[PDB]
């Protein structure tokens, strides 16, 4: 049943090669560059001390790097750009404690955990799995990518404070960083907006202003990057990147003697990343190719699972970590590669040099090593905001703010619930809570749980509340 | 899997003085906010009992002169002021990774006066002459420190095959040392040759201390 | 009351297979973060750690010795075992039960050790020591103090013990630590008196064997 | 003949009472209160360190609040606010110098500068002295106010800086206090802004948006204050004032003896002190008054140059410093004050207030205390660029950037000047050029002759480029 | 060269006008920044300002006593005055001339001093002094050198200069400061040579004394 | 008008060593640049003479041993190492208004090993006494300290009175001090006594040092 997209894309394929010589590409590259590689790094690194080293930094880069490649080559959406997730990286911490806790060989229970995805996948893949999607609404999207973009920016800004508490402001003995650190986040972002600004507002001609505006995240970067560079007396975090890459696994174990009974049983922990990954890529592959951007031609949902999965078993063979589809990562690399609305280029050849640079980050040391941290945290922040964009529930939320004065496109939608759609933005609201207390605990991998029950279920009850002319032009 | 080197091999050091002893690791053992070394104690003839987890961390019951210490690939045992009880032979051991792996062991040792081995020598007694063997003893006891050097000479020439030693464990009461070479020859090669030496060279002196005999003369 | 306790055959004929058994108390196995198992330590050594078993039945093995080496467990009985095949000459040791406690920050360190079993390898047959009496060189120009001597040669399996007029005589003693040459034992024993008490006063020398039930009483007699 | 004036204004007067009772009024006065007062202290230092305290802070304290008040209450132009100024400083400093090298009692010596400016004020005044006021056109007041925008937003960029070098970033032993005075500038800056573009966007509903973003100024203020307060552990340059006010003169001398010549020839620096006031103040009244801003009523040039220039003779006769009427200053006072265009509203009160305040600084000083530099260099760059705003050579400075697709209102300019336009405000830009570096120099108190030697002079030499349509519409 | 001369009456009756010049040269008075004036030293005291004058015409004064002064100028032949009425015993004192500079930062310094003339208010009358030559003890047993005398009785006012074969011998010498006694002034000189050098050599004290307008030349011989 | 505090009065200090002399102010004399105090040095029979300006400016010429520091209304300066020709009065002057005042000045003095006077006495000349006066003079010359005594002796008995002292100025090449003692008689109370003595007492020694004469006696 898959077909149908491998027949969809391999057509656009050999086009989008050739799509992929435009400048716009390359200034997306090195934004989408960076903004796979520090969540790689900080993600390895915890991936790496919450495991005492058995799965580190070095294999999730190979790992992301390849399944980059991979994906990039083979994907029904080339768009989408995989990497490691927080949900997974509280998974892997919780199989790890469990593991040893126990006693099982941590990295073969793993391999299994794998093999068991693998099944899956081919099951759901080849008895039409993707059905279901096609009963994912706006309004769950909206939901999931507005509770992800604010957990985003507020994640961004807490790494900040992080800084300002390692180093607050006193007197002697550490001292005179924190506020830089703040300083060159702030004006790294000032500037992002600002040449975004410049791309759109009047000043300047043509290929000049646009080229400009389109490298605004990469001349923001620069710029502060030199700020800090000519700054020689004060410190910095920066970015950091193992020096060589460091540490076939034997389903039996290896210092085991891996137990039987839990080579089978891990089809359970199997079934709930099966679940995590499927979800997350599966809804941002939703809001990347909605119809409201002009890319509504070679997109596909079946070829992503299978792939995307399917890396995913074998790269736990290998002792690597699994991989889903990125959310805030796939979004702003879409929009990187958009033009204003106008139609958004599509390469496989963006992806596939991210993928391949997140590669090379091991030689690229020397200069990865100059690039404060705080810049990227600006660039964050950026993308966090941006991400926000096309939001129509974040639109709402600011409509509620708004007076009743100004009107939407749909003279429909306001005049119908001057007071109602302010309700039905609430509900979205209470619902944004509930998921953002779930996914507050230890209890948080609960979440893609949670988040159907809220809103299928919610999406019936719903019809209870308004009707069908009403709630439908909601989304 | 990790190896661990313990140094020195072995350690000598006075009442209420400073034991320090260290363990370096193959690779590092430590995350940025833990370092898994354990150190275990055993006393001869006893199993080991744990002192110290996570470096540094004292297990319950374990006196207060116990310090632990290291990060990384360096790790550090205390034991001050060093008591007499505390003569015993040290482990570390990594929790990092399965296989779980130990250090070679470190024997803390009291110091005392560089003292001279009292050497006594043995011609083979009769009774064993009789069936055919022939044993000469040399006796090498009191003497600190351990290391001794045992030369065995017969008619000039040294002799070095057929030798065995055995050390004593340093005597509690006076923390000298002992030890015994017990050179064995066939009766016909005893009877062959005529003049017997042990030699006992030892830091205490430059000369070495010797004693002798002739065989079947007296 | 945290107790292991660890029963093995004492001696064992080589090429043949070990198996060592641990009973504990205080503790159960089906406690998650629990695990037992064995660690060796041949004479005069440091510790080779072997294997460890959890409750989930996963078992962790010494590499090299993973081919030989087979751990398991009754819980309902309180036991764990490990079995050693083709056993060698080499395996001779002191084996430990040792239980590993599962360390807040992750990790594992050995909680409780037994008092431990000793198992000795050897195609030996079982042989009687002789006891050969050490008076001093004949002529030997004497001075303030004597030693006498006993050797103690061509014995098999260990212990052998060794006691001066019967323990009556028991200050300015040296017993040296039995040797192994061609699967038999050399032990020897110093004693230094007064010159005034030997050969005034008479010292005999005992040496008692449990493998061949013998016991010896050699006086020591001037050449 | 200054009788038109009088006699247009005081109907208004008993009627300016009570067009004040508005909350923008309040705002104003808030505003205009540090903006007038920061100066005042400032300077005030300055004037006491050149002239080693013979005429010092307390004094100019006392001469800005009294004039303040007294201009406020009779003058032809009550929004005008009076204040020293960067010239009338170098003035003090040369005549200081000069006075003291040739032994001459310096207070005195400018006794008599200040009847001389009694005198000339009587004869320009009685005799038409506007009159040539009236030919003052827009392409000097826009060369002018300009020039000033651009020199005050320089200004606080460098006390700034100042900071910087005064605490360097480097380790041990000073610290940590440049980077938190520039986030504090800035924060206090981006506040102002946002406030402004919140009163006139749409979010929020009517009295509280309006009234919230004409505290635009004050809110930015206390917020930006709060935070340096909370942070207690790094030291701010704080706005000091003399804790008590301290220090008629005999115009013969007091420890002279002081020589009758020079008490004729104090004749030419009162001519010189006379030209640069009433350059000033006439421009400025010019620009506060022109047609583009709602306000065409209730003012007049005739009492305003009697009533400054005579309170600063009198004040020279009593130990005070004369003042001027200040261009920045004044402009931010109307725009305080002015609705969006919309009509302005026309007080007595604000300046009343702003001087009487001003006047009692002294006992407000436990709170003025808490008031951060760096906080009111924010609002500086703020007025800085506000400033900037009715300048149409700005605007052409402007659209010289900008494609040539973007046109104006007057469709004629920009059509008969695709490339012309850009060469008259070349002009403009050539003169500012030559004015900056006049300025530049300690010969700057030649600037006022300058000024007029470059453009009513370049205004005749003018339609020898262009014709009597082309540069017509130009102003 | 900069030089400052003061000159005055000497002494001056109470209730009188003093009237007090100084000439100077090496510089103008036209020339901007400099100022030239009177500072006052009263006998075994410190220095006061009296009054000082510019190129402008411009002049400062001392308070308290501004009303008593007043100073004056003679630009083209470089000199300036200082008239002081109505006397009294209080402004007897050392006047100097000192020059003043306009510092290269503002302010003012005294640049460049006159030697100082003295000035002596008082009722009494002025008195030449008896200048008498004091040669050793007849008979003494000279030794390795030999102190020789001049002693300065009976005169008034202050000053009287003394030197010693007209500044010829200038070392050893010891010129003691004046007393008073009964409105008459007395002063010593002691001198020391070695004994080969007199009554060999010739030694002669030389007083001059401006008051009385008298030099006076007094060898020193033997008794 | 600015009163000005100088401290101490009067310094004495070893050769080689370091004079501080402090001059404080009735107001701050200084900007946030600059400070108006200005140090002179008068020595004994001479006009003030500039060292410092701008409190710590050397003027040109003026030997580095002396330096100028301070700021506000508190000033120093510094003499070191102190030297024989550096004895004299220290004044400072602020130049911060009209009127200019000065402080009361420091008068600094060297501290010298303890010398005896050379003592010398001097009949009347015979020429005042042709007029009718006798003087007796008495020169002690180059002692140390400045403190002594003077007794003048009229056979035998003590006179005081018609006596007056004169101290020369410390020395600035030896840092000695001498004084003058001249009794004055009539010629007749002159002639109807016969022994006049000069006695010097002074720390240096226990006995007095004594010269005399008897009238018209050689
Ligand atoms: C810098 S790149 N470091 C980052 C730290 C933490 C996060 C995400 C934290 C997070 C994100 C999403 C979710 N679940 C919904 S999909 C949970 C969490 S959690 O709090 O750790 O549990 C990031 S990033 O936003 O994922 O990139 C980066
Ligand atoms: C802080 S509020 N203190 C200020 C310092 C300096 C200035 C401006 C300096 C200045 C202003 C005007 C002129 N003349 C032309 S109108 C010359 C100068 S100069 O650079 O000193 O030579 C200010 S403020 O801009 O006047 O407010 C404030």
């Amino acid at each position: 049943g898959l077909v149908r997209d491998i027949r969809r894309r391999y057509p656009y394929y050999l086009s989008d090669i050739t799509d992929a010589f435009s400048p716009q590409v390359l200034a997306a590259v090195i934004f989408i560059y960076f903004a796979a590689l520090s969540p790689a790094i900080t993600f390895g690194g915890l991936l790496g001390e919450k495991t005492r080293n058995q799965m580190g930094v070095s294999e999730l880069l190979i790992s992301t790097a390849v399944q980059g490649i991979l994906f990039a080559l083979l994907g029904a959406q080339p768009l989408l750009v995989v990497g490691f997730s927080g949900p997974l990286l509280v998974f892997e911490e919780a199989f790890f404690s469990f593991c040893e806790t126990n006693g099982l060989e941590y990295i073969v229970g793993r391999v299994w955990i794998g093999f068991w995805l693998i099944l899956l996948v081919v099951l759901v893949v080849a008895f039409e799995g993707s059905f279901l999607v096609r009963f994912i609404s706006r309004y769950t999207q909206e939901i999931f990518s507005f509770l992800i973009s604010l957990i985003f920016i507020y994640e961004t800004f807490s790494k900040l404070i992080k800084i300002f508490q390692d180093h607050p402001l006193q007197k002697t003995y550490l001292p005179n960083t924190a506020l830089l650190s703040l300083v060159l986040m702030a004006g790294t972002f000032f500037f992002a907006m600002m040449l975004r600004k410049f791309k759109n507002s009047s000043y300047f001609p043509g290929k000049l202003r646009r080229v400009i505006g389109d490298f605004g995240v990469p001349i923001s970067i620069l710029i502060m990057v030199l700020v800090d560079f000519f700054i020689q007396d004060t410190y910095t975090q920066k970015l950091s990147v193992p020096d060589g890459f460091k540490v076939v696994i034997h389903p039996l174990g290896l210092r085991s003697e891996f137990p039987i009974w839990m080579m089978f049983a891990s089809a359970l922990p199997a079934l709930l990343v099966f679940i995590l990954i499927f979800l997350e890529s599966q809804i941002t592959t939703l809001i990347v190719s909605k119809p409201e951007r002009k890319m509504v031609k070679g997109s596909g949902f079946h070829l992503d699972l299978l792939l995307v999965v399917g890396m995913g078993g074998v790269a736990a063979l290998f002792g690597m970590p699994w991989l889903s589809a990125t959310t805030v990562r796939s979004v702003t690399h879409a929009n990187a590669l958009t033009v204003m609305i106008q139609e958004v280029k599509e390469q496989r050849i963006s992806g596939l040099l991210v993928a391949v640079l997140v590669g090379l980050s091991i030689l690229m040391e020397p200069i990865l090593s100059r690039i404060p941290l705080a810049v990227l945290f600006g660039i964050f922040l950026y993308m966090g905001v941006t991400s926000l964009s096309g939001i129509q529930l974040f639109d709402r939320i600011l409509l509620l703010f708004k007076p009743p004065k100004y009107h939407p496109d749909v003279p429909y939608v306001k005049r119908v619930k001057t007071w109602r759609m302010h309700l039905f933005t609430g509900i979205q609201i209470i619902c944004l809570a509930v998921l953002w207390v779930v996914k507050s605990t230890p209890a948080s991998l609960a979440l893609p749980f949670v988040l159907i029950l809220t809103v299928p279920l919610r999406r019936v009850l719903l019809p209870l509340i308004f009707r069908n002319v009403e709630l439908q032009c909601l989304d | 899997d990790i190896v661990m080197t313990q140094s020195p091999a072995s350690l000598a050091v006075s009442l209420g003085q400073r034991a320090t002893i260290s363990c370096r690791a193959s690779q590092s053992v430590s995350t940025s906010s833990y370092s898994y070394m354990n150190w275990y104690q055993q006393k001869p003839g006893q199993p080991p009992k744990l002192l110290i987890k996570y470096a540094s961390n004292l297990e319950s019951g374990v006196p207060a002169r116990f310090s632990g210490s290291g990060s990384g690939t360096d790790f550090t045992l205390n034991i001050h002021p060093l008591e007499e009880e505390d003569t015993a032979t040290y482990y570390c051991q990594h929790s990092w990774e399965i296989p779980w792996t130990f250090g070679g062991g470190t024997k803390v040792e009291i110091k005392r006066a560089d003292a001279a081995p009292t050497v006594s020598i043995f011609p083979p007694s009769s009774e064993q002459l009789t069936s055919g063997g022939a044993s000469v003893v040399c006796f090498l006891n009191n003497f600190y420190p351990k290391d001794i050097n045992v030369k065995w000479k017969i008619d000039g020439s040294e002799r070095q095959n057929g030798v065995l030693n055995s050390w004593t464990d340093q005597d509690s009461k006076d923390s000298t040392y002992s030890m015994s070479s017990t050179l064995t020859l066939t009766k016909d090669e005893y009877e062959r040759h005529n003049s017997y030496t042990c030699e006992a060279t030892h830091k205490t002196s430059t000369s070495p201390i010797v004693k002798s005999f002739n065989r079947n003369e007296c | 009351e945290v107790k292991l306790q660890e029963s093995g055959p004492g001696k064992l004929q080589p090429s043949q297979t070990l198996s060592l058994t641990c009973s504990f108390s205080g503790f159960s196995l089906t406690t998650s973060g629990i695990g037992v198992g064995w660690i060796r330590q041949p004479s005069g050594k440091g510790l080779e750690w072997l294997a460890h078993i959890w409750w989930s039945a996963s078992k962790y093995y010494n590499t090299a010795l993973k081919s030989r080496l087979t751990i398991s467990k009754d819980t309902s009985n309180n036991q764990v075992f490990l079995k050693i095949a083709s056993v060698d000459t080499a395996d001779t040791a002191t084996y430990y039960c040792a239980r590993a406690y599962y360390g807040n920050y992750g990790g594992y360190y050995f909680d409780y050790w037994g008092q431990g079993t000793t198992l000795t390898v050897s195609s030996a047959k079982t042989t009687a020591p002789s006891v050969y009496p050490l008076a001093p060189v004949c002529g030997d120009t004497t001075g303030s103090s004597v030693t006498l001597g006993c050797l103690v040669k061509g014995y098999f399996p260990e212990p052998v013990t060794l006691t001066w007029n019967s323990g009556s005589l028991s200050s300015g003693v040296h017993t040296f630590p039995a040797v192994l040459q061609s699967d038999l034992y050399t032990l020897s024993s110093s004693v230094t008196v007064t010159s005034s008490t030997w050969p005034s006063q008479s010292i005999t020398c005992n040496v008692a064997h449990p493998a061949s039930s013998t016991k010896v009483d050699k006086k020591i007699e001037p050449r």
